[PDB]
């Protein structure tokens, strides 16, 4: 959208952030009382790899290798633990101009045993104003 | 409440 052009462009993408958690019937040697799996995915299995470079999951410092990196679908990390925490998620885009990444702070929370397992869903909408034509291609093949 | 302790 330069002044002497008549068109402009706006494309919106939907991402789903979520996790599942259930009490391990059998604790771990270290005392991890739960098993949880957190993911970043696109609604109805539409391939977001067209425009996603990689997803980075920053785990609490109590995990070994807390910076978990997912360069290819599915974008998830399966772990075990004992308490709920905030997990920040970075999504890096196949784009040569900023916007390059977006961060979300995800609430990884665990239910007590004797309560149902957690399956939690967060849907997030992102809006790209006048993207480059090559990134607009990627965005709109998904 | 129904969820567990949280760490930080």
């Amino acid at each position: 959208r330069g002044s002497h052009m008549a068109s402009s462009c706006a494309v919106q993408v939907k991402l789903e952030l979520g996790h599942r958690a259930q009490v391990r019937k059998k604790p771990t040697v270290e005392g991890r009382t739960h098993d949880w799996m957190v993911f970043v995915r696109g609604p109805e299995h539409s391939n977001i790899q067209h425009f996603v470079e990689k997803v980075v999951f920053h785990l609490h410092e109590s995990f070994p290798r807390p910076k978990r990196v997912c360069k290819d679908p599915p974008y998830k990390v399966e772990e075990s633990g004992y308490a709920g925490f905030i997990l920040p998620i970075e999504v890096y885009f196949k784009n040569k101009e900023e916007p390059r990444k977006v961060r979300f702070d995800y609430d990884l929370f665990l239910h007590l045993e004797g309560h149902p397992p957690v399956n939690h869903l967060r849907c997030e909408k992102l809006t790209f104003n006048n993207p480059t034509e090559d990134f607009r291609r990627k965005l709109l093949k998904a | 409440t129904k969820q567990t302790a949280r760490k930080s």
